[PDB]
């Protein structure tokens, strides 16, 4: 068996424990879930208006997912040199080795400060994901089904950016399921796909086409934590990993 | 402590493992592994109807599969990767019979869904003078996992719990496999919100770690079995088996 | 309605909360949760089997080494001598550049932190058959830098500790690595894309054939040995950091050379399109958008004195498209600070505005102004795909 | 030894004590960790950006240690005139005395007004010191380590420039030391040079290049102070001081 031990082969004197840095730095980390609750940028863009949005239009939409979105180094000729560099980061790293999860998600969105436009923020449950593509930010075009606009039914809320260019939004967990998956989903099952993500959250300005144009290129990063009632569950070990300081430098 | 006295017996101790009329049997100590703790009945939050486990017969061991291992196996090969309650029907029809004539497997003919955790003994005659080994894991929902094939090796199954098996104990390696998956149940058929991954829950598989070695005039090559008991399940959704279909052949 | 006319609370107003912390603090959020009180529930079926614990995860043995040991073996060969640190390799022959590596996951674990400390363990089992003999030194070095990383041999490896085991019945156990270091923790063997301030590991293992092997006849020479890491009882980090690790799931990476060409940052999709202080927009000029002054900006080419040069770009599919598709450009100063990307009808037109500008003459000289490309062009304005690169076309003037 | 005393001649009669002040002042002085606690300019910059930044990329860096950066008169053509005159400060005139410290340290930056942008900050202990010099302010360029750019596990934080334009960061004590050094450190051991900054602290800007441009050459003023926790260890004699009012006038 994996755990197993035949037969130890001590030399050791004991050594004192740091209770994990408790003893020094005045802190524990042994609780990697606590660790999980420190924020991770989950996302960056630069808005792109393509058609005369109404204010109805969602100006774009993700996939919520603890895994993270698949990863975006962005174009040859656009590196989002984070995700180029800094692969990855913690959180999906420790998703990595677990199959599954149940709870919630933190995100404190960070819109551009420029603007002052009053921003809303749908969420979808109902979406599915389908498939490991397109577990990413989608920025949503020419109205044809209710996607791509504001919702009745669903929960959502509003953001000032003249108070404030912050928000700070809770994700609950709401699936007919046990527990969704957590590796990247290849999906299989029709109802396979609705037991990935914990929804499709999706944001729109309020702003007119007149006034649209000065969001145009803005950033937006997106953060995100587990929210204390996430609980990941079947281990499993790591696939393999790609060393970051191995990474080629940019040449000359 | 030790003194042999081998006898026109043979010698050392046999444990039993007796099901339903099923009985199987090893010299050698099981090599445990348990992913997960058992499973809750879970009958409660989904079936109206009419639910039951048929351990008279649900219970029996059954071959699901065999296979030679060669020594001529590259150090990480795989040798079977048995996606679970599929391949025990998945072999059946392999045998070009149908599943209602294995007493273990009607109700699946019948029932639309399934839930229920699983036993695998994975038995070996390989001889002693014969050395390798063998890890077996299971995998739940390896299919949905895309990248599991970048994974899908000895150094990453190791990482997880899983079941060894040297060739020269010719050891058994035992292996409960409680349930779990995203949803609570599994279809045995085809069913209106989904018809892929039919009754998939994720894989089993053996990648060969140390291939066999041996004396060049030696037996060059050894075997593997694998029986599949079928304990704490229960059926639902009662339905005519012409609905049922013939898995998918893999 | 009395009036309150005490005075006033006086606060400092911040934007955010913090993002570090993670513990014993409550953290105010709009939840889209319909209860005010509601929370996630598991069900007693869907209960969270797994503690998620550093510890819990540093006890899980990896399969880390395959040694061979052959019976030839001498008594002083080596078998292997990798580090004392949880950050163990084992390289895959991925083709790809960025070769992956399998890791304990003790070691992965490891490199989300920037300290460590305590003992590790290395079970060792030597898939063999009881007739198989043999022995085997498995020593600690302290402190072994890369140059006496060599010179060693089992027997200066005995001067420090060590411990001798004999294959015969039992045919696996499990050594355990000391800690042994004049740092109470130990940095991080790596780091993110960051190669200063990645100190190796205090100590280095080793373990040498003591006894060579002697195989009875009837079975093989070879013995598969194998290694499994894990992190020892006594095993803990501290210091949480970016990991010195990826996921294999998008192996990929865009190296950032220079040698290619193209529009500044924010500035793309640009599209063919006009600008009123561009010829008074009778002429196209690249914009990254369309309310005015929104042209698109592009880095100053480093044209050597006496030559020209001139943008074409090396994708007709990424070309911002008028009438035509753009794969040819002029950059010029816009006279505002700044270089606009000038639309050409060719790499010739270009070339003839380059030997013009570079030649001194002026945008709004009618050589220049011939060589725009007319408003009327502009057809669909369709903008450029992303950010696309622009071959440089150098030539003399 | 030094603070023996072979024998008082006293002639003075008894002196009332003031209690430091307390007597008076309603306020005691003696206790020189409190003063410590008072903030410092710790150092201060135009902002000057380079190449195109992309958001990912930190503005700028670094170490953060107790003993102050090394001084910065600034260029003849541009002098700092508060280090031009106003010679060290506080803080680190008593860091003179010591040769070790333990604790944490207070910042709270103050970025320009004019701009809106939001902003962040990295933490990274991870970064050694190296050699005293180098121990100062330093502007990102183009990216080729991670160095440059934002960073995962890292701790951070994220001031919205828009809300307000002051961020008040808490650095704590995060090293495999018992104590780091307090004196200018010239490094010798390449253990040595993990053994002094807290770390390093970085900022950047999320603006985009197009947006950039307007938070050239602003001024971006830094305060530290020792943040309770700090102890400083073993007693040193002061090195040779400079006197201020002695400093030459600027000659008409």
């Amino acid at each position: 068996e994996e755990s197993r031990n035949t037969t130890v082969l001590d030399t050791t004197t004991t050594l004192q424990s740091s209770g994990f840095g408790r003893a020094f730095f005045g802190e524990a980390f042994n609780d990697l879930k606590t660790l999980m609750r420190r924020y991770q940028l989950y996302g960056q863009l630069l808005l792109s208006v393509t058609t005369d949005k109404d204010i109805d239009h969602c100006m774009f939409t993700f996939p919520c997912l603890p895994q993270g979105l698949a990863l975006d180094i962005g174009s040859a000729g656009s590196p989002h040199e984070i995700f180029n560099r800094c692969r990855d980061g913690i959180i999906p790293l420790i998703a990595s080795g677990y199959r599954f999860y149940r709870g919630d998600l933190r995100y404190k969105i960070v819109f551009p400060s420029n603007v002052n436009s009053n921003i809303w923020v749908q969420h979808r449950p109902d979406r599915r994901l389908e498939g490991w593509s397109a577990a990413k930010i989608v920025n949503c075009d020419a109205v044809s089904t209710g996607q791509g606009v504001y919702n009745h039914g669903y929960a959502s809320h509003i953001q000032i950016t003249r108070v404030n260019n912050v928000i700070e939004l809770e994700v609950p967990f709401y699936n007919a399921t046990c527990y969704n998956y957590l590796q990247a989903f290849n999906a299989s099952s029709a109802a396979s796909s609705y037991a990935v993500s914990l929804g499709e959250i999706s944001v729109g300005f309020q702003a007119t086409s007149d006034d649209i144009a000065s969001i145009v290129n803005k950033p937006v990063t997106i953060y995100y934590s587990i929210g204390d009632g996430m609980q990941f569950s079947q281990w499993v070990g790591y696939q393999p990993m790609m060393i970051l300081d191995q990474l080629p430098a940019p040449v000359v | 402590m030790d003194n042999p006295n081998p006898g026109p017996d043979g010698e050392g101790e046999v444990e039993l493992e007796k099901d339903s009329n099923v009985v199987l049997t090893t010299q050698r100590d099981p090599s445990t592994s348990i992913p997960a703790p058992v499973s809750v009945k879970w009958s409660r939050w989904t079936s109206n109807d009419v639910v039951d486990d048929y351990a008279t017969i649900t219970s029996r061991w059954y071959q699901i599969a065999e296979f030679v291992w060669s020594k001529d196996d590259p150090f990480d090969k795989e040798l079977a990767r048995l996606i679970l309650p599929r391949a025990l029907l998945s072999s059946i029809e392999a045998n070009s019979d149908a599943i209602c004539d294995v007493p273990n497997t009607i109700p699946f003919k019948v029932h639309a869904y399934w839930r229920g955790d699983m036993e695998v003994r994975v038995q070996i005659n390989s001889n002693k003078f014969q050395v390798g080994q063998l890890q077996a894991t299971w995998y739940y929902s390896d299919h949905e996992n895309l990248n599991i094939s970048s994974k899908r090796s000895v150094y990453g199954f190791s990482q997880m719990d899983h079941a060894l098996i040297s060739a020269s104990a010719s050891n058994e390696a035992k292996l409960v496999i409680p349930f779990k998956h995203v949803y609570p149940f599994l279809p045995t058929r085809i069913v209106p919100d989904w018809t892929t991954g039919i009754l998939d829950m994720g894989a089993l598989n053996i990648r060969v770690i140390a291939p066999l070695r041996m004396s060049a005039t030696g037996p060059t090559t050894c075997n593997v079995v694998v029986f599949i008991k079928l304990n704490n399940s229960e059926f639902t959704g009662t339905s005519s088996g012409k609905f049922y279909a013939s898995q998918i052949r893999a | 309605n009395p009036s309150y006319q005490q005075s006033p609370r006086h606060f400092v107003p911040t934007g955010m909360h913090s993002l570090a912390l993670g513990t014993n603090l409550v953290e105010p959020l709009h939840a889209l949760r319909l209860d005010a009180a509601g929370t996630t529930q598991h069900p007693v079926g869907c209960a969270p089997d797994e503690d998620m614990t550093v510890s819990s995860i540093a006890s899980r043995y990896g399969l880390i080494r395959r040694v061979q040991w052959k019976k030839d073996h001498a008594k002083g060969s080596l078998l292997l001598q990798l580090d004392a640190d949880p950050f163990v390799e084992q390289r895959i022959e991925g083709t790809n550049p960025i070769s992956l590596y399998w890791f304990a996951p003790v070691g992965v674990v490891s490199s989300m932190f920037m300290q460590w400390r305590g003992s590790l363990e290395y079970r060792f089992d030597i898939i063999a058959s009881q007739f198989h003999t043999g022995r085997l030194i498995v020593g600690y070095v302290p402190g072994l830098t890369a140059s006496l990383q060599l010179q060693m041999d089992y027997m200066k490896l005995k001067s420090s500790s060590y411990v001798v085991f004999d294959l015969q019945e039992s045919n696996s156990f499990t050594f355990e690595v000391p800690y042994v270091s004049y740092r109470p923790w130990w940095v991080r063997k790596y780091g993110g894309n960051y190669l200063p301030s990645s100190t190796d590991a205090p100590s280095t293992l080793f373990m040498y054939v003591q006894v060579p092997l002697i195989p009875m006849e009837a079975v093989s020479d070879t013995i598969d040995i194998n290694v499994y890491v894990r992190g020892g009882s006594s095993f803990e980090v501290c210091v949480p950091v970016q990991p010195s690790l990826g996921l294999n799931w998008n192996t990929d990476f865009i190296l950032r050379n220079d040698e290619e060409y193209r529009a500044k940052t924010g500035y793309a999709p640009y599209y063919a399109g006009v600008w009123h202080s561009f010829n008074n927009s009778n002429s196209l000029v690249f914009r990254w958008g369309s309310a005015s002054d929104q042209i698109a900006q592009w880095p100053t080419i480093s044209v050597p004195r006496g030559e020209l040069a001139f943008l074409r770009i090396k994708d007709g599919k990424q070309a911002a498209v008028g009438t035509q598709p753009w794969r040819t450009m002029v950059v010029w100063p816009s006279g505002h600070g700044y270089n606009i990307g000038i639309p050409t009808y060719n790499a010739e037109r270009a070339r003839q505005l380059a030997q013009h500008l570079y030649g001194g003459g002026s945008l709004t000289d009618e050589k220049a102004k011939q060589l725009f490309v007319p408003a009327n062009q502009q057809g669909p304005g369709k903008v450029s795909n992303g950010n696309p690169v622009w071959e440089v076309m150098r030539a003399p003037l």
